[PDB]
RNA sequence: AUAUAUUUAAUUUUUAUAAUUAAUAAUAAUUAAUAUAAGUACGCAAGGAUUGAUUAUUGAAAAAAGAAAGAAGAAUAUAAUUUA
């Protein structure tokens, strides 16, 4: 017969964006990141996007019986400093198999280490062109 | 559960010695009518029955002699006194939190959980209210987010004055049992909740305004039809009913969001009792700053939440020890993580 | 399962159907001076009416020793209240009993209990000695009358123990426990009984229903609705003839019959009279009754 | 006393029909207090066979309950329903004349 | 592959009306028995030159088994790896709701029309029931639970990753 | 409500001890019309209000309907006045004046 | 909480009126003794339901149920253990 | 206004008046100078065996006004350290775990050598509720 | 304190098996405390011993009426309990075996129920009780082998030289209190008992209440059943050449004896002799049951 | 379930899914439930307390909450017991066969419950075994003398037939040699056929024979009295030959096989 | 392939505070398959048990009292980030 979709209840409509100031939320983020660092799920990093972009990386995904290892080229780093957000874009090619992964830091069953903070933009461009050509070939063979 | 007719409550179905009321003192025989004329012609007034006497005597002897063998049979008498936490009767009031932010965590098995952190600024038991003093009709109002006096409206500042509790921004009522009371003005520490605890949360999702019938119901809104009219299954005769009006509940375009949404049975992830934060692995729809309300889940899968196998709650409410100082205690020291769980 | 086949509540008969069925069964509303339905809805005959029907039917061919016993039984409370005048009626009953049937355990035990209530322990002893001399050995009822007379007159515990031990020796009373506990049980029973004047015993309770017609005519005494407390006279005569023709099957109660008695499989359907009310039948008119000369006076209690 | 008979007897005093100065416009009457409704009696098979039905605003919402169901829910509901019927027998046009009694 | 909860009860129901007997746990087959392509066949068409006349007769044999594998896959509802071919993203999806539009089965069409009526019956009885059940928080959660399209390219075209990795590592 | 809790539940003897307070609280509870809370919400006598005696389960008049304001206090006072019939001697009526 | 052998092994639920004794030696099933003597396990399910309307009349001692004397007082049968109405 | 709606709208004040009349009998006691809380008879007959020979337990709980006032006024005691520190278990352990392996029997495949104290598969599957005597988990 | 200690002794029964320390000490020796109908009486005797702690590590009450503990031809299991000595701290592992019997169940149990329904007398059952004493290497705790050998030559039994005198005296006290000191014996006495049972089987046997049949067997134990049970008891006692003994007595054995021989081989742990027995026995219900005993493919 | 919801699972599932209409107190109900406490019923008047009647039908209460202080009434006290009298204990177990009288014997037995006039050292049994006695068992019975009158039978067709068939069943009863214990006596001038039974102790019992009493009825009476007498002997200290499998039991399993093959 | 009436979807703008009353049995007929249940009764053999818990959808269900012509942002998501 009849129903109501909105509620003007005071407890529901009231907000706390004005009082969010007394909560050290950024300090909580940093504390979570530091707890992860001290536990060992991640390792602190301080690099910029253009510096890390194009640097080889090795990632081991722990798995009984054999942990799977993968050597790729860092294509994009989402964060310049360590945080709970993180994010890395790696590109690795096996024998006739290309793949583009988004590795999040802090996973205990995942240990990724960049072999050098320095990167070569030339090799980055080479890997980017290879990946784009593979993607275009796949799409053309599909359609 | 198991069906049990009231007519099956005779002494031939009782598991323990059936005790008749018999005025002030319980007896093992039905109350003999004081007026002898009331004796029905076939009613056999029993004063002493050796069968029942021997059975009851042996039962009492064994109960008093072997307490370890007959420990479970002790609930027949000396029941648990009122005031102690009960597994099937004691429900405690929840709290009022503020959705602080979102992050992602990982368990030791390797599962990723996109969690949201709620913040409980100042939880204080504000009021008690029962309607006309009936059973189970009493509830406790808890207030949150202490504010100055120039903030609230006059008619609500007047209530906070009348109560004497420091004026809070919001106030939510939780219906509880009388043995779970807490004096007015009691501070509620976040450790009132446990990390391995299922919680039911209620909030207000975000507002999208007037949205199309496609965006409201997704693919469901495009096709809406319902016919309760009679239709001939076999060509034998002719007869049907015309669907004159549109049946109530027809899915159309209208207000979207800005409603009271309730999630039932989400487990807690971690608790920080220095900044009063709770983490839940479920992504909510509400905005940042929506005053959510947390309450305890009654039971799931036919199993009560609070039991000896899982753990005992902080009944009625968690009170910290005296020598504990959250100022001296660091942030990393105030972290309680739930035991691992896999959901795939 | 949840849909009930039978229903005990709410009731299925209004008030008028009570009167209709009462007049249908064949019962007659007798005045209070004759008898009435007590608190337990049982029909109770006034001692005066009992003595009247005794005086009127003591000569007929259907009178019996058991009828004389029941007459003395009905006179018992009046004898307890006034042992001076009612003992004359009891003695008249005993005289007629000796004229017609003679010496009998029934009449002797009845007069022994009458003397016990009338507080005549010498008379109780004389009656027991007369039984022993005539050759009627004292029965368990006689020894219990001895004990009751002792307790009522005020004879001591050892005086009553003498009679109890004599009964045990004779064998009329079978005991399954120690003699002390058996005597304690019998004394507790007699104490709960009490007398019509001792304010502790059940007999002290003189409250009565005082209703010419029972309140609920469909009251059950057993398990099913077919075992009604009030039945028609044809069925009652059937029960009476069965009680004598099949008196053997009453001795044993076997689990077969016990589980057969369960009415869980008996039919419970609404007969045409369950819709049309009990069949209307005329009541016994009393136009031939003389006009009440003391209609303004109030009738007193039975005893 | 049976339900319809007691309902008619109650309504005749509720609506004020027993008064010689009864006027259809002026709704006056006597306050009847009905007692022991839990012990009201209807003849056999009626508590099971007599239906009480109504319609709700939702489609196919034809509720049909037995007298036994309405009695186990609330015994006063049966007496109120029969009083409503006995009243609407004569006053159904005006909401006042059909509700006020 | 364990069958769907609602679909399993649909086979138990149709079996009681057909055989007039209680369903047998060995006949209803609550676990879908999906068959992979033979290891020899993938390497058969690989080393076979395109000019080989025997390649068409074995290619047609694989295309038929490639569709049969789809027919057995749609009967499951457990989480399974499904990659899209448009943007080539790998995600976990349920085969029944994802491959519903490609399989083109009338009984899968009639159950979809049956469940839409079943939802309308509950929503028409109580209008407010839609408020809690169908909300933006609930609608977005159910779409992530049944990813009928890729969250990156929003394409309904998908492929069984298990069959794909079986075809790659052998070819 | 606070006066009721103070004079009924926790201190049930103050009224019987002091008859002046009894009459004073009675006259105050008569001056403020407590037994007809509809006159609290009515604004014109030609259209009386039902804010207190009416309530519907949809959610209307929840906090304002059926207020047990002075019912318990009035019951305690009438019970104190009926205590005389069971006590055979008037305590309150002997303490108070004509 | 830690495991429990009482929770491991179930127990029969028999009403107190039908129990022969509250001893732990008899708190088990009655068919168990016969199965132990016969050296074979029995799994007979749903042996008997009570009734759709279970009724049992009052039962008295073994000696009393056959050696009840005909001791009567004013209108009530009076036994050392029971009272009843007489006519 | 539906039939049930009108019935309840006209009867709810009458229900409240009836409850007030009921509590007036309780207030009669405190009026005479003897404040006595209401007493309820404790029922010892709450453990039954149903028709199908299984255990049923009725739950009867009473409320004490003095204990209610005490919990209203006095603050609760200090929460237990272990109670607030030890987290609650997530998964509910079964009533009888099936270990399938015992080190006592020399030949593990010997079905007759396994000790009896280890619960069986039938108990592992059927024992989902507490035993007849013990009511709580 | 008393109630707490008593409930600790009670929870000693609720304790599980895996976490109970069984193979804690190196040296171990088994003894046969006799055959009893109700082993709970002997268990109570063992519990009420001054030389043992009142709080065991693992207790298991034996109830021959529970469906999971009914002695079947296919053994339901072996009840295990554990006790700790007070002064020597030695372990006592009491085993109540139920797989010793070799009787086959009746074909029609209803006839057997009708036969033994109204019987006011029930035949005794022969249920064995074994005790494994476990102790570590002790040089002076046992008091030298001379004292133990003197005790052996005095009491006719045999004990280890390094066995604790406390455990030995506790066992002797329990046996003399229960009165089964004559039935109590080790492997040396079990061999003599087996020879005596062989002589009895060679001798003619008296008639029982009624001859056992495939439809109605006789719950009274026969000489052949006793022989098979004692062969199983010797195998449990771990006689060194029990395999050779079974291989020698196989041809002269009946079917009730061969069933016990198969169970004894299964207890010993060799598969070749068990397969030989199960292949040499003619097809029958006994053969089907002995195949049902062990898990197969 | 709106309002206060208790942690008890499924406590209102039989009433539906709503906590509504709890104020009610009179519901539809069968015998033994609801407001039938005013009405009288033979079984329930002794099997239920008039205050124990609750809600009937689906409204059966699995969780009841009330206000007010709980008044725990004291347990009943055992009567007819001497203060300071130490009772003997009887350990019952399934190892003892159920047919033995020691199982039905009292467990908690004082000295004040022991009959001294009979001459027993223990109190007698309380509950008797329930069995449709179809045959006699003359093991605990010394002898039986059935005196019957063969003069005229048109006066006792039922009684004479009953007594004669009872004598026939007593001859065919379960005994090693019942012909040595059963005796029949023709009385040319007798009032009514009598059956005297003498046990091993020598007690004389007379089963009354009335019209409508069947031979099976007489057998059941005699066997019940025989069990009582055997209990008396065992209490006095006399030893009795226990019941076991006999050739009569085999002859009975014959017809058992016959009926089990029939149906 | 015409703007209508009934009927529906909403809204009437912080209301400190849900629902003892309309949703009159049930959101599935209080489920429920599943590894482990069992290389096991039943079957000469071949083969083949009843069965209910952790893996799932199982919480079934309506938030109606306060002063109103800005953008409900002083707008670049801070309740003023210093401010002449
Ligand atoms: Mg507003
Ligand atoms: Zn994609």
């Amino acid at each position: 017969g009849y129903t109501r979709e909105r509620t003007n209840r005071h407890f529901f409509v009231a907000r706390a964006n004005a009082f969010f100031s007394r909560l050290p939320i950024a300090r909580v983020q940093r504390s979570l990141a530091m707890e992860a660092v001290r536990e060992g799920r991640m390792r602190p990093w301080k690099y910029t996007k253009e510096q890390i972009l194009g640097a080889p990386v090795t990632c081991n995904f722990e798995y009984n019986p054999r942990p799977v290892r993968l050597i790729g080229t860092v294509m994009d780093a989402h964060t310049e400093e360590t945080s709970i957000k993180g994010g890395l874009k790696v590109y690795a090619r096996n024998e006739e198999t290309n793949m583009m992964l988004w590795i999040p830091p802090g996973n205990p069953k995942l240990r990724h280490e960049v072999t050098s903070t320095k990167g070569s933009f030339q090799h980055y461009l080479d890997e980017r062109d290879k990946w784009d050509e593979a993607w275009i070939t796949g799409r053309a063979r599909m359609k | 559960p198991s069906l049990m007719r009231e007519k099956d409550r005779d002494m031939y179905h009782c598991y323990y010695p059936y005790l008749f009321d018999h005025g002030d003192k319980m007896s093992l025989y039905p109350k003999i009518p004081e007026n002898p004329r009331e004796w029905q012609p076939e009613q056999l007034q029993t004063t002493y029955d050796a069968i029942r006497e021997d059975k009851y005597d042996a039962f009492i002897r064994l109960r008093e002699k072997f307490p370890e063998l007959y420990q479970d049979t002790r609930a027949w008498d000396n029941p648990p006194p009122f005031g102690e936490f009960n597994m099937f009767y004691s429900v405690r009031f929840g709290m009022v939190g503020v959705k602080a932010f979102t992050c992602k965590d990982y368990d030791e098995l390797g599962n990723q959980f996109d969690c949201t952190a709620f913040w409980f600024p100042d939880n204080q038991v504000v009021k008690h209210s029962t309607r006309n003093g009936e059973v189970g009709t009493d509830k406790v109002y808890v207030g949150a987010m202490n504010v100055p006096v120039e903030f609230h409206k006059p008619h609500v500042a007047a209530f906070y004055k009348a109560a004497g509790v420091p004026v809070k921004h919001v106030c939510a009522g939780f219906p509880i049992t009388p043995d779970a009371y807490a004096p007015v003005g009691t501070k509620l520490d976040v450790r009132h909740f446990k990390p391995g605890q299922e919680v039911t949360i209620t909030f207000q999702n975000t507002d999208y305004g007037f949205r199309g019938v496609m965006f409201r119901h997704g693919f469901d809104g495009g096709y809406v039809w319902l016919g309760d009219s009679r239709w001939q299954r076999r060509p034998g005769a002719m007869g049907t009913e015309g669907q004159k009006r549109i049946y109530p509940g027809h899915r159309m375009a209208g207000q979207t969001g800005a409603a009271a949404e309730t999630y039932q049975g989400v487990p807690v992830w971690r608790i920080d009792y220095k900044n009063s934060l709770i983490y839940l692995p479920t992504l909510l729809d509400a905005d940042v700053g929506t005053y959510v309300r947390f309450s305890d889940t009654i039971n799931t899968k036919g199993l009560t939440l609070w039991n000896e196998h899982r753990g005992l709650p902080a009944f009625p409410t968690f009170i910290p020890p005296e020598d504990e100082d959250l100022s001296k205690l660091a942030t990393d020291e105030c972290q309680l993580k739930s035991p691992p769980l896999y959901m795939y | 399962q949840f849909v009930p086949l039978h229903l005990a509540f709410p009731r299925r008969h209004p008030n008028s159907w009570q009167e209709r069925q009462f007049h249908l069964l064949g019962y007659v509303k007798w005045p209070k001076e004759i008898g009435f339905y007590n608190a337990g809805d049982n029909f109770e005959l006034t001692p005066q009416a009992a003595y009247r029907i005794y005086k009127q039917n003591c000569d007929e061919t259907f009178w019996t020793r058991l009828h004389n016993e029941k007459t003395i039984i009905h006179l018992l409370p009046l004898v307890e209240q006034d042992p001076g005048t009612n003992m004359v009626l009891v003695d008249d009953i005993f005289r007629h009993h000796l004229k017609r049937f003679g010496a009998d355990h029934y009449i002797y035990n009845a007069v022994m209990q009458a003397a016990a209530f009338a507080k005549d322990f010498p008379r109780c002893e004389q009656l027991l000695a007369e039984m022993r001399g005539l050759g009627l050995e004292p029965n368990a009822q006689s020894y219990v009358n001895m004990m009751l007379g002792a307790r009522l007159t005020g004879k001591p515990r050892d005086q009553a123990e003498a009679f109890f031990r004599e009964g045990i020796k004779t064998g009329a009373i079978s005991a399954v426990m120690r003699l002390d506990t058996e005597f304690q049980m019998w004394m507790n029973q007699l104490e709960r009984l009490g007398s019509f004047k001792a304010k502790v015993g059940y007999l002290s309770v003189n409250e009565e229903g005082a209703s010419p017609m029972p309140r609920d005519m469909w009251a059950l005494w057993g398990w099913h609705r077919t075992e009604a407390k009030f039945i028609s006279r044809k069925q009652m005569i059937s029960e009476q003839v069965q009680n004598r023709v099949r008196s053997g099957k009453e001795l044993v109660g076997t689990v077969y019959q016990k589980a057969r008695r369960q009415p869980w499989a008996k039919y419970n359907g609404m007969f045409p009279y369950d819709y049309n009310g009990p069949a209307r039948r005329p009541a016994a008119s009393f136009v031939d009754a003389p006009t009440p000369t003391h209609n303004a006076e109030v009738c007193g209690t039975a005893y | 006393e049976q339900l319809p008979r007691v309902a008619a007897v109650a309504a005749q005093y509720i609506t004020g029909q027993h008064r010689p100065d009864f006027t259809p416009g002026m709704i006056t009457g006597d306050h009847v207090v009905i007692v022991n409704i839990k012990d009201v009696v209807m003849v056999g098979d009626q508590w099971i066979r007599v239906p009480i039905t109504w319609q709700t605003a939702y489609p196919g919402g034809k509720y049909r309950i037995r007298l036994t169901d309405m009695y186990e829910r609330d015994p006063c509901m049966l007496m109120w329903w029969f009083l409503k019927d006995e009243v609407n027998r004569h006053f159904v046009r005006k909401l006042k004349t059909r509700i006020a009694p | 592959l364990r069958k769907d909860s609602k679909w399993l009860l649909e086979e138990r129901r149709a079996f009681r009306q057909s055989h007039q007997r209680a369903p047998t746990t060995k006949e209803v087959s609550p676990h879908v028995d999906v068959a992979l392509a033979p290891v020899g066949a993938l390497k058969l068409s690989k080393y076979l030159s395109p000019c080989s006349a025997s390649r068409e007769v074995v290619e047609h044999s694989l295309l038929l088994h490639r569709t049969v594998t789809k027919s057995k896959l749609v009967q499951s509802s457990e989480k399974t790896l499904f990659r899209c071919l448009r943007c080539f993203h790998v995600y976990a999806a349920r085969p029944r709701t994802l491959l519903r539009g490609e399989v083109a089965q009338s009984w899968l069409e009639y159950e979809a029309e049956a469940e839409k009526e079943e939802r309308a019956r509950q929503l028409a009885r109580r209008p407010h029931l839609r408020k809690k059940k169908y909300s933006i928080g609930r609608q977005r959660a159910s779409l992530a639970n049944d990813p009928r399209c890729c969250p990156l390219c929003r394409s309904t075209k998908a492929q069984w990753m298990m069959e794909y990795v079986h075809h790659h590592t052998h070819g | 409500d606070a006066t009721t809790i103070a004079l009924v539940r926790e201190q049930p003897w103050r009224l019987s001890a002091s008859p002046a307070l009894f009459i004073q609280v009675l006259q105050f509870m008569a001056l403020i019309k407590v037994f007809e809370p509809n006159k609290w919400f009515t604004f014109s006598d030609h259209a009386p209000s039902n804010r207190a005696d009416y309530r519907h389960a949809i959610g209307v008049n929840h906090s304002t309907a059926f207020w047990g304001t002075g019912e318990e206090l009035y019951d305690f006072m009438v019970e104190l006045l009926r205590v005389e019939d069971d006590g055979r001697i008037p305590t309150m009526l002997d303490l108070c004046t004509r | 909480l830690s495991v429990r052998t009482e929770d491991f092994f179930s127990k029969e639920a028999i009403s107190h009126a039908r129990r022969v004794s509250w001893a732990p030696h008899t708190t088990e099933k009655k068919q168990g003794a016969f199965a132990k003597l016969a050296r074979s396990n029995f799994g007979d399910p749903l042996p008997s339901s009570f009734a759709q309307e279970p009724y049992f009349e009052e039962e008295i001692e073994a000696h009393r149920k056959h050696h009840r004397p005909d001791v009567y007082i004013y209108k009530y049968n009076v036994s050392p253990t029971h009272f009843s109405l007489r006519e | 206004d539906s039939f049930k709606e009108h019935y309840h709208r006209v009867h709810l004040p009458r229900r409240l008046a009836l409850q007030r009349y009921a509590r007036q009998q309780s207030l009669r006691n405190a009026a005479k100078g003897n404040v006595k809380a209401e007493e309820v008879p404790y029922k010892y007959n709450r453990w039954w065996v149903n028709e199908e020979h299984e255990f049923v337990h009725q739950y009867a709980f009473v409320e004490d006004p003095e204990v209610t006032k005490a919990k209203r006024e006095t603050l609760p005691p200090v929460t237990r350290e272990n109670i607030w520190k030890e987290p609650q278990q997530t998964f509910f352990l079964p009533f009888a775990p099936y270990v399938r392996v015992v080190d006592y029997p020399k030949d593990p495949d010997a079905k007759f050598l396994k000790p009896v104290n280890i619960p069986r598969w039938k108990d592992y599957m059927q024992r989902t509720k507490p035993v007849i005597p013990r009511t709580w988990y | 304190e008393g109630d707490i200690l008593r409930y600790m002794a009670y929870d000693a029964r609720n304790a599980q098996f895996a976490f109970a320390p069984i193979r804690e000490f190196p040296n171990q020796q088994e003894f046969f405390l006799g055959e009893h109908d109700d082993p709970e009486k002997l268990m109570e005797h063992v519990d009420l011993c001054p030389l043992l702690f009142a709080i065991p590590h693992m207790r298991t009450v034996v109830d021959l009426h529970a469906e999971h503990m009914i002695p079947t031809i296919a053994g339901p299991g072996v009840a295990t309990s554990l006790y700790r000595c007070i002064y020597s701290k030695a372990l006592l592992f009491v085993q109540v075996h139920l797989s010793s019997e070799v009787k086959l169940p009746p074909q029609d149990p209803e006839a057997f129920k009708f036969m033994w329904k109204d019987s006011q007398v029930l035949p005794k059952m022969r249920i064995p009780v074994f005790v494994r004493v476990v102790w570590p290497t002790n040089e002076r705790m046992s008091g030298g082998g001379g004292l133990l050998r003197r005790f052996n030559r005095l009491f006719g039994t045999e004990f280890a030289s390094d066995i604790p005198v406390d455990a030995a005296m506790a066992l002797l006290y329990v046996m003399q209190w229960s009165g089964h000191i004559k039935d109590f014996l080790g492997v040396r006495g079990m061999r003599q008992r087996l020879a005596d049972l062989l002589l009895a089987s060679q001798q003619p046997e008296p008639t029982k209440l009624y001859p056992g049949t495939r439809e109605i067997p006789n719950p009274e134990y026969t000489v052949a059943e006793r022989l098979g049970m004692h062969v199983q008891y010797l195998a449990q006692l771990h006689d060194p050449d029990i395999s050779l003994t079974i291989q020698r007595l196989l041809p002269v054995a009946s079917a009730p004896v061969r069933m016990g021989c198969a169970k004894a081989a299964l207890i010993a742990g060799d598969r070749e002799l068990f397969r030989h027995i199960v292949s040499s026995e003619p097809p029958g219900r006994m053969q089907t049951y002995m195949t049902k005993l062990v898990r197969k493919r | 379930l709106k309002g206060l919801v208790y942690p008890l699972p499924y406590y209102a599932m039989w009433r539906g899914n709503h906590n509504k209409y709890t104020y009610n107190k009179s519901t539809v109900c069968l015998w033994g439930e609801g407001d039938t406490r005013s009405m009288y019923h033979q079984h329930y008047a002794h099997a239920k307390c008039p205050t124990d009647y609750g809600r009937g039908g689906r409204e059966f209460e699995y969780l009841t909450v009330k206000r007010g202080k709980m008044l725990q009434k004291p347990l009943p006290r055992v009567q007819y017991v001497a203060e300071g009298s130490k009772p003997v204990w009887l350990f019952k177990s399934w190892h003892t066969p159920l047919s033995s009288p020691s199982m039905w014997e009292r467990e908690v037995q004082y000295a004040e419950h022991t009959p001294e006039h009979i001459g027993a050292k223990r109190p007698l049994a309380v509950v008797a075994p329930r069995t449709m006695h179809r045959y006699l068992f003359l093991m605990h019975m010394e002898k039986v003398t059935i005196t019957v009158s063969p003069l005229l039978f048109g006066y006792g067709h039922t009684i004479q037939k009953a007594v004669l068939d009872f004598y026939r069943r007593a001859i065919s009863a379960r005994s090693p040699f019942p012909k040595d214990k059963v005796f029949l006596f023709y009385a040319i001038d007798h009032i009514t056929p009598r059956i005297e039974v003498t046990w091993l102790d020598g007690t004389s019992y007379v089963p009354p024979v009335l019209e409508g009493a069947s031979s099976q009825d007489l057998i059941q009476m005699v066997m019940e009295e025989a069990w009582l007498a055997a209990d008396r002997m065992a209490a006095e200290g006399r030893v009795l030959n226990p019941l076991a499998i006999d050739d009569y039991k085999w002859d009975q399993l014959v017809v058992f096989k016959k009926v089990r093959d029939k149906e």
